[PDB]
Order: structure tokens, then C-alpha cells, then sequence
């Protein structure tokens, strides 16, 4: 029905409108600071040796 | 040093070899292209470039090298090259054919039981007929009838003239089925609304003939103490007919041509 | 009636404020001095193959050295990476297999598609071989992508526009989402296992918990459907893939669009995405058989892994960011690394 | 050792693989589409003799597997580029049902159908199966096809029209003119590696399953052929 409907809607959007929220810098921080601390650890970042690579 | 209309010879070798090797590169070389189509490209082109090598060889034989019993030898490989050239073109629209008129079950592996024995009747044919060149009656003594290209007698080389012939005639009539189907599918797309099939087989029927019917007309016609001028003459609408194969059936196809512009590019 | 509408109507308006006021800055401001990634060369090392049609899904297991491909052909040949020998060639009862995934243990896999049913197969048996250990039904919807919680449960997303959790012991729909208004097209279980986002057909990205059963947010800043979802490896944010061409990131706590990947150039829709290891790298196919190394801050392609033809389906990264398998519809499967 | 024994193990299935591969590769994959009205339904259980109603026949040794859709959304958009591979998409369209009318929405899924992308390669089949209640609302006078498209006035049949026998005229030029106006967009932005392929049929009609085994052999010639080049 379209009562339903509406009124499931409406909950949805309340219950979105009232969930916390923090400044789009701070998630751009995160995720700059996670790229940063997990750089030294990723062969596709930076290439490795093909003594441990196994595809080499 | 190697008189006129010797360098021909040797240039036109080089550039058959140049183009043909390029394509069994790339056909035999390259991953994939392993379908029945591409294996007798693959097999075309390997004759191509045995028939280019040969005639470079025969080029240094004739002076450099200037051995009188490699002649005989490059001379079998020439005629084997050659044989299996032929042989290839035939294999190929015989396949075209049987894909046109089996099209729903040409996708099956009784094709590449019938692509291997082609492969193999074509490479046995060319081997029994440039065998040949060497003993079996080819005027290694002088008895039999020999010159009107000394290295083979006249009986032999008469003999693949008439294979050439023989294989001419069926390639027409393949290509004229073709044509038939293909004007059958043209008046049909057309009636949906309101020539590049004939502009195409205008090349693909005509330049083989335009090529190889000189020096098959000359080997029929051609006394053994005919002019030598005749035998080159003649001889380079045959071999043109070797590096423009590769562009008929090798440039043409798209994945073909997008592979070679990849190594090109 | 139209009260409704009207809230409705003013609730959005208050999201939209909220996040105008929230947008303090976007990520490509912030990574105007960030160091450049520059040029990925990358090329293929080893093309698996062997699959007899077009690939339209993959994934591999915890160990880094096993994968599972799932090709439209009726096939789930497992693969070893390291000697490419294949360890398995699992049947599928439908030919047209969208997804498949390898459970955390090793030794169970599963795979839906058209067929509407989640099949479960489990590698460990009595007589060495795989055998059928369960179907899931009751969907009423083409299933887009699976993953695994664990051994024992599986979470899938239909077609229909709802995401369902089954459990593997008595077969059973736990738990139901729903919300969504158009087919949700894939998603991407969190590292945690708690939270996983769904990239809907309408544009519309939500987040659900499976424990509570009921989505926390809503994205919409795609102006077309998604194609393809991942979750980025800190469990906080997920690339987006679209049929605009254009790429996008979000973040859970930010509750709405960061950064949009698109050029001039591409005109394009992105067929497929995966985060690296890292999460610095965001790889993508492409509709035009091109797929591109996007970059997660600069936004600027990081280099082109051409080579494969018609289409990337799928790609896909390890545990530990050592390889990327990028299948596409030519059957085969290139290792890059 | 253990190397020897996964090479030993791989070699033992790329045996069964090759089965796969000489059984996979004979068999044509057909996609069928429609509208719900349009005997979708009737049509796959007269020729027959989940989220798919798979059916598989063999017509001269042939191997045909054609994949309905049924138990799924009406939104097409998306899951028909996964039949990009079918040798051709079986289209059945709801002629007569002029959704009060029917007739215009499957004319433009049609031309959806068409300049979709991925679907370029796979040649459309279009089936018209209500020719017997097109005949028979034309000649009751009842829902006047003049009225919802105003281009049938004033249309002339086509001269390769073909009456069958024992048939008013007026009800082959109005099927016609309906075939017409579908070919009007089949015929565009096709570049010629597609053609589309209409035809009149009934759901009693058993020629249905070798008009689609034609349809699927010309549309492979036809591929071959401009792969050639000779088109
Ligand atoms: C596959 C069968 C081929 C039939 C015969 C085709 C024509 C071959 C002619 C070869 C002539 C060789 C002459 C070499 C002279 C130096």
C-alpha cells in the first residue's frame, strides 16, 4: 500500500537524519594515514624481489 | 657475378620470407590461433617462406656458394615449397567451403581431424612431388628431356603444371559456390531496406591466376633450349603470388590484422 | 497522506543540509601535495586459460594460493597460483554462474547465479573428491554476489532488491534486508564480518549490520546504476563502480560522496572494482576491455593493464595484496603482479 | 614428490576438461524473450517436445540449449548483457494487444534491444505469434489501427509482400505494416554484422523449431561471410 510504503520511508529517513556524522576532513585523514602505514607492505604498491615473490 | 635478372630472384625471396615468416609468427608464435582456419593460414605461410628461403639459397648457390650439388638440393626444396603453397591455398578455401555448408556443426572436432589430414596430405604431396628433383627420371645424367628449367626435367615439371590446373579448377568452383551463397544473403539484406563480395573475389580467384598462369603456360609451351630470359620473365608473376597471400588471407582477418598492429604499433 | 510526503520531503532536505554543512573539504583538495603513485608497470605473469567461456566471476582463499574462478560454462575449475596446476573441476548444475566464493577454512565454496539457488559444495569429503552439500532457495531474484561469513554461513544479494543471510546447518534465511529500489549488484563483507554495504541498481548505496538486521545509511551521489562494490581494507570505506563511467568513494562515518574518478577520455562504464592491500590503489575494469589502476587519493590513473579482449568481469586481490587476478569474458584468466 | 603428484593430477582432469570442451563446444546457446502476453509460456512447452526454465532439443544432431528468463524482474537492462554469448535472442513479440496498449512498449523494448551495446553481435529474432487475432479484430472493426498509429493512413503495402492464401487483404497489410515499422529501426545503426530476422507464427505452429534452426545457420553464414570479407 501506499501508506506503508510512505511510512516505512519515513522512518528510514528519520532514523538516517539522526545517526551521527563527523567532517568529510577527518575521513579523508583516515584514510590517507591507513594508505600511509600500509605502504611498506604491499608488493603491488612497490614491486619486490623475485627471491620471495612467487609469481616472480 | 650473377647475370641480369638474377637479383630478382633473390629480392623477391627475401620479401616473400619477410611477410610469411611475420605470419607464422605471429599464427603458430602467438597463444591461441590454434583453430583449424588459422593452422592451414599457418601451413600457407610456412610454405611461402621455404619457397622465399629456397630461392635465397639458390641465389647464393648460383654464385657464392657456387656448389653445383646444392642446387639440386634447394631446387627439391623450391618445388616441395611451392607444391605445398598451392596445396595450402586449396586447403584453405576447401575449408571455407565446408564451413559455409556446414556451418552449425563446423564448430565440431571432426574439423581438426580433417585440418590435420589436409595438413598432411598437403605436406605428404609436396614432398613426393619435390622428391623428384632428385633421381626418379630428372636429368641428373642427361637422358631424359631436361632445360626448360634445367634443374628439373620436363616431365615432372609438366606434371605440376597440370596438378596446378587441376587444383585451379576446383578453387573455381568452390569460390563459385561461395558466390552463390554470398548473392543469396545479398538480394536478401537488401528486400529488409529501400559490390564489395565480387569486388573481393575479384582478387582472391583472380590474382592467383593472374600470377601462376605465366610460368605454368611457359613450363607447358616452353621448349628445353627456349631462351633463359623467358624462365625469369615468368617466373616473378609465380612468386608475386607468394607475398600477396599473406594480404589476402592474413591482413584481412581482424583479430589478425589487430595482433600484427600490436607488434607494429 | 501527503503530510507524509511533505516530512519525507523535509527529512531529506535536513540530510542534505547536514551534509553540506559536513563538507568541510573533499579528498582531492586534501591530496593536492600528496606524493604522486606515478607509473605502474604492470604485465601479465601467467595466464590461467582453460576456462571454455566467458568469465563472469572469482575469488580465492585465505591462503593466498588456491583461487576459485566461476566461468558462464557451467565450471569452477579451482586453480593453483604458484604452478597453475588446477586442483578441481567442479560441475555446476546451471551453466550461468554470476559469482562464487571460497569460505574462510579452505575447503568449502559456494556459487549462485540465474538459477536463483546459493549451491554449496565442500572440497573435504570421504572419498577425495567435492560433492553437493546444500542448495539455498526462496530468493525470487538472480543472485548478484555471494560471500562468506564463515564455514557454516554464507550472505548472499539477489535482484530482487534484498539482501538475505542463510545459515549452512539447517538452511535456513536468518536474517532479510531490504530497502533498496533497485538490484543490488554486489557487496563486500567488512573485515570485521560485521558491516556490508550493497551498491543497488538505483545508485543507492546502503549499509547494513547482520546482527541487527535493519541498513544505518544511504549513499546517492551516483548519477547512474552501480556496477560493482568493495569494501576498503580498513572496514571504513568502499570504491564504487558505475554505468557512467565514473568512479567514487565513500566513507561510513562521513555519510556521503568523497571522490569521483572520471576523464574526458572515458566514456565508459566500470564493469568491476577491487581495493589493493593497501587500499592506495583502487583497480577497475572497464566496458571497453581496458582495465585501469585508479588511484584512492590523487584520483589519477596509475596505469593501464591492457590485454584482455571484450570485457573484465571481475578482478580480485589477496589477503596480503600479493597478486590480481583480472578475468574477463576471453576466458582467461591473467595473473598481474 | 608433491609436484609430480599435482601434475599427475592436472594432466588426470585436463582429460575430463577436453570432454567438457567437445561436448560444450556443439552445443548452440539461444536466449528467448517476451512480453508476459505474448505465449512466451506456450510456445517453449509446444516446442519442448529456478529463475531459468532451461530446455534443451536437438534438431539434426544439433545441439540446442535456449535459457527463459521467467521467475525474474521486468528490468532487462541488466542481466540481458549476460546473454551477449547466444548464437541468436528469440523475440517474441505480443502483436494484436494494441498497458492498455501493449504494441508500443514492445516496440520499444525492440529498440532498446537493439542499440544496446553488448547485444550488437547477437542477431535479434523477432516472432509474431497472434496473427489469427490481429485477422480477427481488424475484421470485426473493432480498435481501428488507424487511430493509435496515425502512419496507417495512407500506407501502401510492400510489393514483396507475399498474401497467403485464402486471406483477406487488408489483414496482411496491416501485419506487414506492423513488420514494417519494427524493420524500420531493426535497419539502423546495424552496420551489417546483424540482421534481424521477423516471422509469422502461431503458438499450434510446428515449424517453429526449424525456422529457428534456419535462422541460427543463416546468422552463422552470415557471420563467416563477413568475416571473409565477401560482405
Ligand atoms: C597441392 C598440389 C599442387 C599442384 C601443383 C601446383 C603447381 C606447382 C608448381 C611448382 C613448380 C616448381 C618449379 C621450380 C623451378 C625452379
Amino acid at each position: 500500500a501506499s501508506i506503508a510504503q510512505a511510512r516505512k520511508l519515513v522512518e528510514q529517513l528519520k532514523m538516517e537524519a539522526n545517526i551521527d556524522r563527523i567532517k568529510v576532513s577527518k575521513a579523508a585523514a583516515d584514510l590517507m594515514a591507513y594508505c600511509e602505514a600500509h605502504a611498506k607492505e604491499d608488493p603491488l604498491l612497490t614491486p619486490v624481489p623475485a627471491s620471495e615473490n612467487p609469481f616472480r | 657475378s650473377p647475370k641480369a635478372w638474377d637479383v630478382v630472384l633473390c629480392i623477391s625471396g627475401t620479401l616473400v620470407s619477410c611477410e610469411n615468416a611475420l605470419v607464422v609468427a605471429i599464427i603458430v608464435g602467438t597463444p591461441a590461433f590454434r583453430a583449424p582456419m588459422f593452422l592451414l593460414v599457418g601451413s600457407l605461410a610456412v610454405a611461402d617462406l621455404l619457397a622465399g628461403l629456397g630461392l635465397v639459397l639458390h641465389f647464393a648457390a648460383v654464385f657464392c656458394i657456387g656448389s653445383a650439388e646444392m642446387s639440386l638440393v634447394l631446387v627439391g626444396v623450391l618445388a616441395m615449397a611451392f607444391t605445398a603453397s598451392i596445396g595450402s591455398l586449396l586447403a584453405i578455401t576447401v575449408d571455407r567451403y565446408l564451413s559455409l555448408y556446414n556451418a552449425l556443426t563446423y564448430y565440431s572436432e571432426t574439423t581438426v581431424t580433417r585440418t590435420y589430414v589436409m595438413l598432411a596430405l598437403v605436406w605428404g604431396g609436396a614432398l613426393g612431388l619435390g622428391l623428384l628433383p632428385v633421381l626418379a627420371w630428372n636429368c641428373l645424367d642427361g637422358l631424359t628431356t631436361c632445360g626448360v628449367v634445367y634443374p628439373l626435367s620436363k616431365n615432372h615439371l609438366v606434371v605440376l603444371a597440370i596438378a596446378f590446373f587441376m587444383v585451379f579448377g576446383i578453387m573455381l568452383q568452390l569460390y563459385a559456390q561461395i558466390c552463390r551463397i554470398v548473392c543469396r544473403h545479398a538480394q536478401q539484406i537488401a528486400l529488409q531496406r529501400h559490390r564489395k563480395g565480387i569486388a573481393t573475389l575479384a582478387v582472391v580467384l583472380g590474382a592467383f591466376a593472374a600470377c601462376w598462369l605465366p610460368f605454368t603456360v611457359y613450363c607447358l609451351l616452353g621448349d628445353a633450349h627456349s631462351p633463359p630470359l623467358y624462365t625469369y620473365l615468368t617466373l616473378l608473376p609465380a612468386t608475386y603470388n607468394s607475398m600477396i597471400n599473406p594480404i589476402i588471407y592474413a591482413f584481412r582477418n581482424q583479430d589478425v590484422q589487430k595482433v600484427l598492429w600490436a607488434v607494429c604499433c | 497522506l501527503d503530510q507524509l510526503r511533505q516530512e519525507a520531503e523535509q527529512l531529506k532536505n535536513q540530510i542534505r543540509d547536514a551534509r553540506k554543512a559536513c563538507a568541510d573539504a573533499t579528498l582531492s583538495q586534501i591530496t593536492n601535495n600528496i606524493d604522486p603513485v606515478g607509473r605502474i608497470q604492470m604485465r601479465t605473469r601467467r595466464t590461467l586459460r582453460g576456462h571454455l567461456a566467458k568469465i563472469y566471476a572469482m575469488h580465492w582463499g585465505t591462503d593466498s594460493r588456491l583461487l576459485v574462478s566461476a566461468s558462464q560454462d557451467g565450471k569452477l575449475i579451482i586453480w593453483d597460483s604458484y604452478t597453475t596446476n588446477k586442483v578441481h573441476a567442479i560441475p555446476l548444475r546451471s551453466s550461468w554462474v554470476m559469482t562464487c566464493a571460497y569460505a574462510p577454512s579452505g575447503n568449502y565454496v559456494a556459487c549462485g547465479g540465474l538459477d536463483n539457488i546459493c549451491s554449496i559444495y565442500n572440497l573435504k569429503t570421504r572419498e577425495g573428491n567435492v560433492r553437493v552439500s546444500r542448495e539455498l532457495a526462496g530468493h525470487t531474484g538472480y543472485l548478484s554476489c555471494c560471500r562468506f561469513l564463515d564455514d557454516n554461513q554464507i550472505v548472499t544479494s539477489s535482484g530482487d532488491t534484498t539482501c538475505a543471510l542463510w545459515d549452512i546447518e539447517t538452511g535456513q534465511q536468518t536474517t532479510t534486508f531490504t530497502g533498496h529500489t533497485g538490484d543490488v549488484m554486489s557487496l563486500s563483507l567488512a573485515p570485521d564480518t560485521r558491516l556490508f554495504v550493497s551498491g543497488a541498481c538505483d545508485a543507492s548505496a546502503k549499509l547494513w549490520d547482520v546482527r541487527e538486521g535493519m541498513c544505518r545509511q544511504t549513499f546517492t551521489g551516483h548519477e547512474s546504476d552501480i556496477n560493482a562494490i568493495c569494501f576498503f581494507p580498513n572496514g571504513n570505506a568502499f570504491a564504487t563502480g558505475s554505468d557512467d563511467a565514473t568512479c567514487r568513494l565513500f566513507d561510513l562515518r562521513a555519510d556521503q560522496e568523497l571522490m569521483t574518478y572520471s576523464h574526458d577520455n572515458i566514456i565508459c562504464g566500470i564493469t568491476s572494482v577491487s581495493f589493493s592491500k593497501s587500499g592506495r590503489l583502487l583497480l577497475a575494469g572497464y566496458d571497453d576491455f581496458n582495465c585501469n589502476v585508479w588511484d584512492a587519493l590523487k584520483a589519477d590513473r596509475a596505469g593501464v593493464l591492457a590485454g584482455h579482449d571484450n570485457r573484465v568481469s571481475c578482478l580480485g586481490v589477496t589477503d596480503d595484496g600479493m597478486a590480481v587476478a583480472t578475468g574477463s569474458w576471453d576466458s582467461f584468466l591473467k595473473i598481474w603482479n | 614428490n608433491e609436484e609430480k603428484a599435482q601434475r599427475e593430477a592436472n594432466k588426470k582432469i585436463e582429460k575430463q576438461l577436453q570432454k567438457d570442451k567437445q561436448v560444450y563446444r556443439a552445443t548452440h546457446r539461444l536466449l528467448l524473450l517476451g512480453a508476459g502476453e505474448s505465449g512466451k509460456n506456450t510456445i517453449v512447452k509446444q516446442m519442448r517436445i529456478s529463475g531459468i526454465f532451461e530446455t534443451k532439443f536437438q534438431v539434426d544432431k544439433v545441439n540446442f540449449h535456449m535459457f527463459d528468463v521467467g521467475a525474474q524482474r521486468d528490468e532487462r537492462r541488466k542481466w540481458i548483457q549476460c546473454f551477449n554469448d547466444v548464437t541468436a535472442i528469440i523475440f517474441v513479440v505480443a502483436s494484436s494487444s494494441y498497458q492498455t496498449n501493449r504494441l508500443q512498449a514492445a516496440l520499444k523494448l525492440f529498440d532498446s534491444i537493439w542499440n544496446n551495446k553488448w547485444l550488437r553481435d547477437t542477431s535479434v529474432i523477432l516472432f509474431l505469434n497472434k496473427q489469427d487475432l490481429l485477422a480477427e479484430k481488424v475484421l470485426a472493426g473493432k480498435s481501428k489501427i488507424e487511430d493509435y498509429f496515425p502512419e496507417f493512413a495512407r500506407y501502401t503495402t510492400p510489393e514483396d509482400a507475399t498474401p497467403e492464401p485464402g486471406e483477406d487483404p487488408r489483414v496482411t497489410r496491416a501485419k506487414y505494416f506492423i513488420r514494417d515499422e519494427f524493420l524500420r529501426i531493426s535497419t539502423a545503426s546495424g552496420d551489417g554484422r546483424h540482421y534481424c530476422y521477423p516471422h509469422f507464427t502461431c503458438s499450434v505452429d510446428t515449424e517453429n523449431i526449424r525456422r529457428v534452426f534456419n535462422d541460427c545457420r543463416d546468422i552463422i553464414q552470415r557471420m563467416h561471410l563477413r568475416q571473409y570479407e565477401l560482405l
